[PDB]
DNA sequence: TGTATGTATATAAAAC
DNA sequence: GTTTTATATACATACA
């Protein structure tokens, strides 16, 4: 098909290689919060790329919210030297996407209820507890929120390629069960 | 030179949009001073 | 410009230093010490 | 009990000032100058519980936030302050202890 | 008694 | 339990 899912958001992971302490990093960093209280990270965040930055004292640090590759990489580099210029012999190592998730729209009404019952296997839905199908695809091992509107959620992936794939396999499906 | 020090009673976010219950306080701004019993503050950030 | 900013200025000055008396009666400091105290924060305040 | 951050305020330097000369200029009982800033904390915050009534509303971009040790600090650049008169300010500093 | 925000429900993933 | 993102329902407080 001529639709593409668009990337929504990605989650990475990066070892710094020595532990921080906290507070100071609070205490230096312009946009950041530190309550050991609510949760044990400074949580940090970036305007270019609009990003968020859970920073550990383990010196591990997960960052969400890119919505490409490239962002991804390059937010993750700008936490990483704000935390050495405050003075800790941070380095950028292990750099990994461990989640993309994408979105699509159809544009054609879905008979979810039809949908679930010839895909039991893979599908959930409950309407009255969620209005959306919970999809789990086994092929390329993704998540995806099918909802009687024609919009779809995919998730779980660990490279685009995947959403992608994901979508492409799910499509013919939709058109099986339009409601119209 | 225009700081209000005080009291917060709620401070919450949704995506790039702040809100903020502020309580007993004082401020200066453009060399003028106001106390207030509240104050709210709705702010966008970036 | 506000003038609820004046009056509490006020109660925090008259508050304050008649709470202050005490301490200063004890320090056998003086009541006039009190009242240059009360003078010059007044002044600074403008 | 009681925060000194209202030692900042016009009121708070000025009372500062004033004390730092007794003590420089004359030979007034320093340590003393302590127990009466020490009352100032304690005053400024019943007086701004117990005799204000103005509510304020400040709206406009966020240039900056922090939070450490129950303190939240905010940068809020070209803002318009409501009291209760609409007021303007490019930059304005806040800083909030928690009322808990 | 609408327009607003809020809560909640459900998905993937890492770090504590 | 935190944080992020698409998506969609009910429900719950406010506000003039």
């Amino acid at each position: 098909s001529g639709i593409v899912p668009t990337l929504q958001n990605i989650v990475a992971t990066v070892t710094l290689g020595c532990r921080l302490d906290l507070k100071t990093v609070a205490l230096h960093a312009r946009n950041a919060e530190y309550n050991p209280k609510r949760f044990a990270a400074v949580i940090m965040r970036i305007r270019e790329p609009k990003t968020t930055a859970l920073i550990f004292a383990s010196g591990k640090m997960v960052v969400t919210g890119a919505k490409s590759e490239d962002d991804s990489k390059l937010a993750s580099r700008k936490y990483a030297r704000i935390i050495q210029k405050i003075g800790f012999a941070a380095k950028f190592t292990d750099f990994k996407i461990q989640n993309i998730v994408g979105s699509c729209d159809v544009k054609f009404p879905i008979r979810l209820e039809g949908l679930a019952f010839s895909h039991g296997t893979f599908s959930s839905y409950e309407p009255e507890l969620f209005p959306g199908l919970i999809y789990r695809m086994v092929k390329p091992k993704i998540v995806l929120l099918i909802f009687v509107s024609g919009k779809i959620v995919l998730t779980g992936a660990k490279q685009r390629e995947e959403i992608y794939q994901a979508f492409e396999a799910i499509y013919p499906v939709l058109s099986e069960f339009r409601k119209m | 030179e225009n700081l209000m020090l005080c009291l917060y009673d709620k401070v919450t976010r949704t995506k790039a949009r702040w809100k903020c219950s502020l309580k007993d306080g004082v401020v200066t701004i453009n060399r003028n001073d106001y106390t207030f019993q509240k104050a709210q503050v709705e702010a966008e950030w970036v | 410009s506000n003038a609820e900013a004046s009056r509490v200025y006020e109660i925090i000055v008259e508050s304050v230093v008649n709470e202050v008396r005490e301490d200063f009666e004890n320090a056998g400091i003086d009541e006039q010490t009190l009242q240059d105290l009360k003078n010059i924060w007044q002044k600074k305040l403008t | 009990g009681y925060y000194e951050l209202y030692r900042r305020s016009t009121i708070g330097n000025s009372l500062v000032d004033a004390l730092d000369t007794l003590i420089s200029d004359g030979r007034i009982e320093a340590s003393l100058a302590m127990r009466v800033l020490e009352t100032f904390d304690k005053v400024v915050a019943e007086t701004l519980k117990d005799n204000t009534q103005s509510k304020l509303t400040v709206k406009g971009n966020l240039d900056t936030y922090g939070f450490c040790d129950d303190v939240w600090t905010f940068i809020v650049k070209n803002c318009q302050v409501t009291v209760e008169s609409v007021i303007s300010v490019d930059k304005l500093r806040i800083v909030a202890c928690n009322s808990k």
